[PDB]
């Protein structure tokens, strides 16, 4: 123990406005600068107590500028608590100095080169805890040789593994690939489950960048797991969390197999199946403790297991059941479990083995999304329909996302609009529904649309035909609507531009009318849009002798000609000029039909993937 | 991996903070104040997992206390919620009946114990025992 | 002094526990704790039944706070929102008129689809009363109702009741009546506005006097809609209204301007009430840049529009709109623009002074706005222009990129007012171009190198540089670069195969953009016939600009005039890019 | 109209929040918290749109005060309202602060709900509200408050009686001046207000008037009295009033005649430029010594009558964007400097009528760019003086009460003339 | 301070 820290903190808590705190504080800071500077500077309680007080002030929300060498003091030492305290202050703070740094390293190796627990320990915890380059430059052929054909304290072995994971974590170039692979994946099997833990983690990264290298890990992790999951209802009691056996080890091995595609040697693959099977069936069983934690540890494993199943795709049965269970979970009292199933089963849907399997739940999900009313959740739900959609679905799933958008933020709004657009593009059987749905996004959202959406619906209407005289009709009624969004004017503009003739027969839709209409639309419209309405006005000339009088009348008055912006000038002029001059047979030839767009590349999906993360 | 560990209180006081790679200062302060903006507003029927931007934080309550772990995306939510609690349990062992003033007045133990059961951004020791063993069998002497 | 707040453990449940207490004190303190936590954000629907069971009282603090909780959650559980019916219908019948009114106003705030019908009668017999507090509430309630579930026939009994209410014994009544009857004249059976004539208007003006701040604003923001038969009406109305060197400040004053600015149609120079009106309208409009900052910024937005529509008002008040160094930025930028509106034959000397001074500042937006402004001065009258252009060149050469860029943009709009003049600069401009990474900078610069290529023997290298990453460059960049290159080609065909080639290709073969691809195509179907009609069409001489420096679209403008007080003005957009 | 209405602390939490309309969301309150209160991009305006919702706000203390609508409300109006509001909350407890707000929930609400209904602002005053808002009766008080609030003199009248019967008018005048490089008034104006603090009885009809053009020739008459033809008698560029003055009657008779609020209310704002009185002349010059010295000079002069008292003198002079080694001198008062915030502030206690005082500065120079310079921001002034900088003086205040017996002759009437800063520039 | 009105 020790007195001061307690006194100090007692007092510092027992304070007035944060300012009195500051007074008392700076009193101790100046008092420590002066307790520092000079005299017979004592041993235990003194150095410990005051260094501790600087750490505490620092970690109160204040800063430390002084005497940290007059604190690097404590490191190479007789006592633990001074070592621990010194290492602590140095790991928690590192300033603009290098002398400090080399003295700290001196202390590091001169403390490390020992033969006992907490030295090796404290230093490993430091190196692994913070450390600059010189840690990875000076101690990178160090930890490999620490654990080769050489045996240390399990606690140390562990801190060594995790340290080496740090030293590969920041300095790959400064990590050698020596002949130690075999004792790395021999002491995986090793007795102490902590050792197995850390190792499993490290090996997870090492093999994440070097598969071929740890191809042994596989079989061993397998037997180690099946062993863990069906042992006995009392086994390695030290390492059971609320009745579940060693769940973070399972979870770390599950995670460790997910970097390897379907286990080769098939007795191994056998045990893996047999086991995953086991796990599945244990989730089948019943609560062995009313206490929420037990439930959870078990489910952690279950969830990661499901995942190894999805990453594999070699098991049909397994997949189907993962679906079934995950299914049962979506209406759980618990919210974490719904939300985690939702996520999980979304990840799942990409396996075609489990796709009808999934579809069955549409009802449920449509209900979560419609209801849940937290939001992390619905966001998981909507991701999951989008996820689960084929032709049938597509019709409904789309109707639903459409209302769902009649209510959400901003970010979501756009991304939903993007999906509704990719589903209706990808799945529409009848293509009148497709136009209807895009026209629908414009209505429900508009402000959130995006642009590859109106580019695409434009693209499509041109490329399909049968779609057209309809599209034209719709777009024309839909423009004469009261409040009237602008992407509607972009879209209706273009479309009715280059297909208005189809509709042009109907007395309600003569061309004069198509123009006047598009024209009330013109005078409140971003440049780009008006660039659009001008070029439609010329298509409208060449497709419509009838009207030309009025059109020239318009693209001729000062307003569009003496215009302030290059494009609407250039354009208004050019189109003036091709009515003015222009043989006719040229004007025509120019403004031809417009070839079908090739089958593109899908901008939309592209955008959504960029939005991802 | 673990990006980091927080223990905040109701008030916002960072009764523990603990980091696992390169990070800044004004940055860390932001991380904290907004972690708080998230967590303090939640409740019962809210998930102990919150996704934020390009990370996620798994987060649990105790009295007026928020033990938070922010971690990657590919990582095991439940698993981590339980890590939090198992650790909280080890401290309930250590301080033989733990409340926040315990971690205030004894923050350094706290640091060295987190160190004992978290390293390099990974899980060090799950054992209530082996932790409480090395913890106490080398707590013994100063 | 007694707040509660805090959060955790499960004290929403504990809250239920004490919310059900014997001593009314732990319950009051409960309801309060509840509202506190409801206000911070906690979910507290879990308590509904209990809290309304508290509303079952006769103590007003509590009744009120419950009522609050009641609005707010009453929507989401129509089921237990059944609770209130008997309590409110009995309260709508009270002694205390304040209690009746709290009831009626709390009631119509709960949107449950059958509460409609349960209140229908309370409200009908409430729009009648020996109390104006009541009737105030009653009209507001009729509007509140018309927002939900309401077309209703009895509801048409209420429409009539509301209109007949206008011509009342009372101000407040008519403030809320006018207010309501208007908010309602949204829902369009085309017959919106409904009425207003002689009696209506005269009664309304005498109200304009005998009312309140807001009441007034309701009468102006109402009136900005009447269509006077001839000019008798126009006059005696503009006059009856005039007195608005007034109080709600901003609000009354602005609406005063909205209404007033409207009844300017009567042939530009009459027995010039018209011009006394043009005098009259500048004083207050000036006082307005002397409210708190906020109501300046609103006032300036409004002016800027007025100046644009009728510029003969703040004609030589140009001095007023000079920028102080402790005007908050938004007021700054507004001012600057309003300066450049007025800059004329006289003011230019000191104007260019002021501007030269602004450029030097640090606020990036400001700096730019003003460099722009200088340029825009060039376009407004010429002499200016020579000096301006020069200052601007100097400015480019100050090496600060963004000022460079804004410079360039302006200089283009200039060449576009002064073609045949500043040709001499172009090589200069082109040196420091390879550092224009903004859309309008590239747009203008490329349009330049396009336009004046005969001059620029270099242009092949500059444009064919720009075609590297042709995509992931602003549509306005592209589009502009395209017409630019067909321009170049037409004039210099002897060196421009691969260029109309790859621009036309790029534009036509990969553009998801319909307007671009479509114009790629339209310029392929010309360079595939005749220079004869190519030259004649593209390179045709294009009329000048004149006095215009970033004006607003003319009609747009005519209608933002109609929208003076309202955000429309602030945002400068019809009410339709915010529903 | 007004939909959301929400008040926040500085760290971003709600303090109070009240929604008058279906339009609004949980969404709203958040978004604002998210977008104004938090955007790394400080520079803004005071209205916003986020996603077809518009958000107005004021800041007071460091305490944000937001109003929200999803229509095309009257801009101005909703603003003036947030103003009227802050004045009602001061009216109830002065300091508008987090703790002061928190500890007042129930009120604020009773108010919020009262002050403004369905977004439509109601009777906003404070002399209505103080009469029926606790912090007990019958039909009497009942219809009293009713008809008073509903009527044509809400704003602060019922049936009032005072132990000592007095009125004070304060003429508070800000001098706004921007004045070119070497002395020439580019913006030359005075913005004035008449703050009336009145403790009166009953329904006292006030008429009022100032300096405005005439020619000349109790038992407590002044000893001396002018006679000598008081010319320059000054008329007013523009005056806007308070809710109480009969603007019809004024527009007609040019009288300022009303029935006033009780207490400390502001009666008119007004501006003047003509026959203006000169203020406090500022003379600023920067020079150089060697390749390593930039030297800064400010001379201060004042334009009074002989006899008078210049108070609370504050002068802001800028350092260059960065500063090497600052060296400041004074010849009256005391000198202040602040770094990283980068500026120099001079504070003077007392300055006599028609003085002349010197203030000096030096700044060292070492290489900062490659050959690039600085541009000097205007030098700015803060002050108080007891002249009436326009040359306004109150001519008359008629005080007739028909109900009670008493009239004009019974009233203690005091007047003050205060001449504050406002907007005050140059160094070029 | 102030000065009497009247």
């Amino acid at each position: 123990g020790m007195r001061g820290l307690a006194v100090f903190i007692s007092d510092i808590r027992n304070c007035k406005s944060k300012e009195a705190e500051i007074k008392r504080i700076n009193k101790e800071l100046a008092n420590i600068r002066s307790k520092f500077k000079g005299d017979k500077a004592l041993d235990g309680y003194s150095k410990k107590k005051y260094v501790c007080k600087l750490l505490f002030i620092f970690l109160l929300g204040h800063d430390i500028d002084f005497g940290h060498m007059e604190a690097v003091n404590l490191l190479s030492s007789n006592r633990y608590t001074e070592k621990q305290i010194g290492y602590l202050f140095i790991s928690v703070l590192v300033n603009s100095n290098s002398e400090l740094i080399r003295l700290i390293n001196n202390a590091i190796k001169n403390d490390l080169a020992s033969r006992n627990p907490t030295f090796m320990g404290l230093a490993l915890h430091c190196i692994a805890n913070v450390g600059s380059r010189e840690m990875a430059e000076a101690f990178a052929g160090e930890i490999p040789k620490i654990l080769v054909a050489g045996d240390t304290m399990d606690s140390v072995k562990q801190s060594a593994a995790l340290c080496l994971l740090r030293l590969y974590r920041t300095s790959p170039d400064l990590v050698p690939m020596g002949d130690w692979t075999s004792r790395v994946v021999h002491l995986l099997n090793d007795q102490h489950l902590g050792v197995v833990t850390a190792a499993t983690s490290l090996i997870t990264t090492l093999a994440q960048k070097n598969p071929e290298e740890f191809k042994t890990s596989v079989s061993l992790a397998v037997s180690r797991l099946s062993r863990i999951v069906t042992s006995a209802s009392t086994d390695l009691q030290d390492y059971t969390y609320y009745f579940v056996p060693a769940p973070w080890l399972s979870v770390k091995l599950l995670r460790l197999l997910q970097c390897y595609p379907p286990p080769e040697d098939p007795a191994v693959r056998g045990r893996l199946t047999e086991c995953l099977e086991t796990i599945l069936n244990k989730a089948q069983e019943p609560p062995k403790s009313k206490k929420v934690q037990h439930s959870n540890a078990k489910n952690a494993v279950l969830f990661e297991a499901i995942s190894l199943i999805i990453h594999h795709d070699s098991e049909p049965n397994l997949l189907v059941r993962a679906c079934n269970q995950l299914g049962q979970f979506l209406q759980h009292r618990e919210t974490n479990l719904r939300y985690l199933a939702l996520e999980s089963m979304c990840t799942l849907a990409s396996s075609e083995f489990s796709h009808e399997a999934v579809k069955t739940h549409i009802e449920t999900v449509i209900n979560a999304l419609k209801t849940e009313r937290d939001v992390s959740v619905r966001q998981r739900a909507v991701d999951l329909l989008y996820a689960m959609c084929d032709r049938s679905n597509a019709q409904q799933i789309v109707a639903e996302m459409l209302s769902y958008l009649e209510t959400a933020d901003y970010s979501i709004r756009e991304e939903i609009v993007l999906k509704v657009a990719i589903l209706a593009e990808k799945y529409a059987v009848d293509y009148t529904w497709y136009v209807d749905t895009i026209l629908n996004l414009i209505r429900i959202a508009g402000d959130y649309v995006s642009e590859e959406v109106w580019y695409r619906v434009i693209q499509i209407v041109i490329n399909r035909d049968d779609v057209q005289g309809y599209a034209a009709k719709t777009v024309f009624e839909a423009l004469q609507a009261p409040a009237c969004h602008e992407n509607l004017v972009k879209v209706g503009g273009y479309i009715l531009g280059e297909f208005g003739n189809l509709i042009a027969g109907d007395p309600r839709s003569s061309p004069l009318i198509q123009f006047n209409l598009l024209h009330s639309k013109f005078h409140l419209c971003s440049v780009p849009t008006r660039a659009l309405l001008l070029s439609t006005y010329i298509k409208f000339v060449n497709l419509f002798p009838e009207v030309k009088a009025t059109i020239q009348d318009v693209l001729r008055s000062d307003s569009q000609l003496k215009n302030a912006d290059v494009e609407l000038q250039q354009r208004a002029v050019e189109y003036l000029r091709l009515s003015t001059v222009a043989s006719t047979d040229i004007l025509a030839t120019v403004l031809e039909e417009m070839p079908p767009f090739p089958e593109r590349e899908s901008s939309i999906l592209a955008k959504l993937k960029k939005k991802k993360g | 991996m673990i990006r980091f560990i927080l223990i905040q209180n109701r008030a916002g006081k960072t009764r523990l903070a603990k980091w696992y790679m390169q990070f800044d200062d004004d940055e860390k302060q932001k991380l904290i104040e907004e972690v708080h903006a998230v967590v303090t507003v939640r409740d019962a029927k809210h998930t102990n997992f919150v996704e934020f931007r390009n990370f996620k934080i798994i987060y649990r309550r105790y009295a007026g206390l928020y033990f938070c772990i922010c971690v990657d995306v590919n990582d095991n939510n439940l698993a981590y919620l339980e890590a939090i609690h198992n650790f909280v349990e080890v401290l309930n062992e250590y301080f033989h009946n733990v409340c926040e003033l315990d971690l205030v007045f004894n923050f350094y133990k706290v640091y060295t114990v987190v160190d004992e059961m978290f390293l390099a951004g990974e899980i060090r020791e799950t054992s209530q025992t082996k932790v409480l063993k090395q913890l106490l069998m080398l707590q013994s002497l100063e | 002094s007694k707040y509660f707040t805090t959060n955790k453990k499960g004290e929403i449940f504990e809250l239920k526990a004490e919310l059900n207490n014997e001593k009314k004190e732990k319950r009051k303190e409960a309801v309060k704790k509840v509202i506190a936590a409801m206000t911070v954000g906690k979910d507290v629907s879990s308590l509904f039944p209990d809290v309304v069971n508290c509303m079952q009282t006769d103590n007003l603090e509590l009744k009120k706070l419950v009522y609050l909780y009641l609005m707010n959650y009453a929507k989401s559980q129509p089921d237990m929102a059944i609770m209130a019916v008997n309590s409110f219908v009995k309260d709508c019948e009270d002694p205390n008129p304040l209690i009746r009114a709290l009831a009626v106003r709390t009631m119509g705030c709960i949107r449950v689809d059958k509460i409609t019908e349960y209140l229908c009668e309370p409200l009908r017999k409430c729009l009648k009363d020996e109390d104006p507090y009541v009737r105030k509430t009653a009209a507001v309630c009729v509007a509140k109702l018309h927002d939900i579930n309401a077309q209703m026939v009895e509801d048409q009994g209420f429409l009539d009741s509301l209109r007949d209410l206008i011509a009342d014994s009372n101000p407040m009544v008519v403030a809320n009546a006018v207010a309501a009857l208007s908010e309602i004249s949204e829902s369009h059976p085309n017959s919106n506005l409904l009425d207003l004539n002689p009696q209506n208007i005269n009664k309304l003006l005498t109200a304009l006097n005998e009312c309140t701040e807001w009441g007034q604003i309701f009468i102006l923001d109402c009136l900005s809609n009447y269509n006077p038969k001839d000019d008798r009406e126009a006059q005696s109305i503009c006059e009856r209204v005039t007195p608005r060197l007034s109080h709600a400040n901003s609000a009354v004053v602005l609406s005063a301007v909205k209404v007033l600015m409207k009844f300017l149609e009567l042939l530009p120079k009459d027995s010039d009430y018209y011009n006394m009106l043009l005098k009259k309208l500048a004083p207050p409009l000036v006082t307005l840049l002397s409210g708190e900052p906020e109501v300046q910024y609103v006032a300036l937005r409004n002016i800027n529009l007025i100046v644009q529509k009728r510029p003969e008002i703040l004609k030589q008040e140009i001095k007023v709109f000079f920028v102080k160094y402790n005007d908050p930025i938004y007021v700054k930028l507004e001012k600057l623009d309003i300066m450049i509106r007025l800059a004329s034959q006289a003011n230019i000397a000191q104007v260019l002074a002021e501007l030269k001074e602004y450029a030097t500042e640090v606020d990036v937006d400001f700096v730019r706005k003003a460099v722009r402004a200088i340029g825009r001065c060039a376009i407004k009258v010429e002499q200016s222009a020579e000096r301006c252009v020069s200052t601007l060149l100097d400015l480019i050469q100050t090496k600060v990129n963004y000022v460079v860029q804004e410079a360039i943009v302006v200089i283009r709009d200039i060449f576009r007012k002064y073609p045949n003049k500043y040709e001499s600069i172009i090589a200069t401009l082109c040196e420091n171009l390879d550092s224009l990474d903004e859309p309008d900078a590239r747009a203008a610069m490329i349009w330049i190198v396009g336009e004046y290529a005969e001059r620029i023997d270099n242009a092949d290298e500059l444009l064919e540089s720009f075609l590297e990453g042709f995509h992931d460059e602003s549509t306005q960049v592209q589009l502009t670069l395209l017409t630019a290159i067909v321009k170049l080609f037409l004039k210099k065909p002897s060196e421009t195969q691969e260029l109309v080639q790859q621009v036309l290709s790029l534009a036509t073969q990969d553009s998801d953009n319909p307007d671009l691809r479509d114009r790629g195509y339209i310029y392929w179907r010309l360079l595939s016939t005749d220079p004869v009609t190519a030259k004649e069409v593209v390179l045709s001489e294009k009329p000048l600009i004149s006095e215009e420096t970033d004006l607003i679209e003319p009609t747009l403008l005519d209608e933002l005039i109609c929208h003076i007080g309202s955000l429309a003005s602030v945002y400068h957009k019809p009410p339709n890019a915010f529903v | 109209m007004i939909g959301g209405l929400f008040i926040y602390n500085h760290k971003g939490e709600v303090l109070i929040s009240r929604v008058y309309r279906d339009d609004i969301g949980r969404n709203a309150v958040d978004a604002f918290r998210v977008n104004v209160i938090h955007a790394r991009q400080q520079v803004r305006s005071p209205v916003t749109n986020i996603a077809r919702t518009s958000f107005f706000h004021v800041k007071r203390s460091n305490i944000w005060l937001a109003a929200v609508t999803k229509q095309n409300v009257n801009a101005a109006m909703v603003f003036e309202f947030l103003y009227k509001m802050c004045d009602v909350m001061a009216a109830y407890f002065g300091k508008i602060s987090e703790e002061n707000i928190k500890n007042n929930f129930v009120l604020i609400y009773e108010l919020l709900d009262e002050i403004l209904d369905f977004g439509y602002p109601q009777n906003s005053e404070t002399g209505a509200l103080k009469t029926f808002i606790t912090q007990h009766q019958t039909k009497e008080e009942q219809s009293q408050i009713t008809s008073q609030v509903t009527g044509q003199i809400g704003w602060r009248r019922e049936g009032i009686k005072y132990r000592r019967n007095e009125l004070f008018l304060d003429v508070l005048e800000s001098v706004n001046l921007l004045m070119s490089p070497q002395g020439q008034v580019l913006s030359a104006h005075v913005s004035g207000r008449v703050v009336m603090k009145s403790y009166l009885s009953g329904m006292p009809e006030c008429k009022f008037g100032m300096n405005d053009k005439i020619v000349i020739e109790s038992m407590e008459q002044k000893l001396i009295s002018e006679e000598d033809l008081g010319k320059q008698s000054i008329a007013i560029d523009d005056c806007t009033f308070h809710q109480c003055v009969r603007l019809s009657k004024f527009d007609s008779e040019r009288s300022i005649s009303f029935i006033p609020p009780d207490g400390e209310f502001e009666l008119m704002r007004y501006r003047t430029t003509k026959d203006i009185i000169l203020p406090f002349r500022v003379i600023p010059l920067v020079r150089e010594v060697g390749r390593t010295k930039l030297e800064v000079k400010v001379v201060i002069k004042s334009n009074f009558k002989p006899s008078l008292l210049a108070q609370k003198i504050e002068v802001r002079i800028p350092t260059p964007l960065n500063t090497s080694g600052v060296q400041v001198i004074c010849m009256k008062g005391k000198a202040k400097y602040k770094a990283s915030e980068n500026a120099i502030v001079w504070k003077i206690k007392r300055m006599a009528g028609m003085k002349e005082s010197q203030i000096s500065a030096e700044i060292e120079l070492l290489p900062t760019n490659d050959k690039k310079k600085w541009a000097r921001p205007p030098i700015s002034m803060n002050f108080e003086v007891p002249f009436a900088p326009s040359g306004l003086k109150v001519r008359y205040l008629k005080v007739f009460e028909p109900k009670l017996n008493y009239s004009d002759h019974d009233v203690i009437k005091w007047v003050r003339y205060i001449g504050r800063s406002g907007i005050y520039e140059t160094r070029c | 301070d102030y000065q009497r009105l009247n």
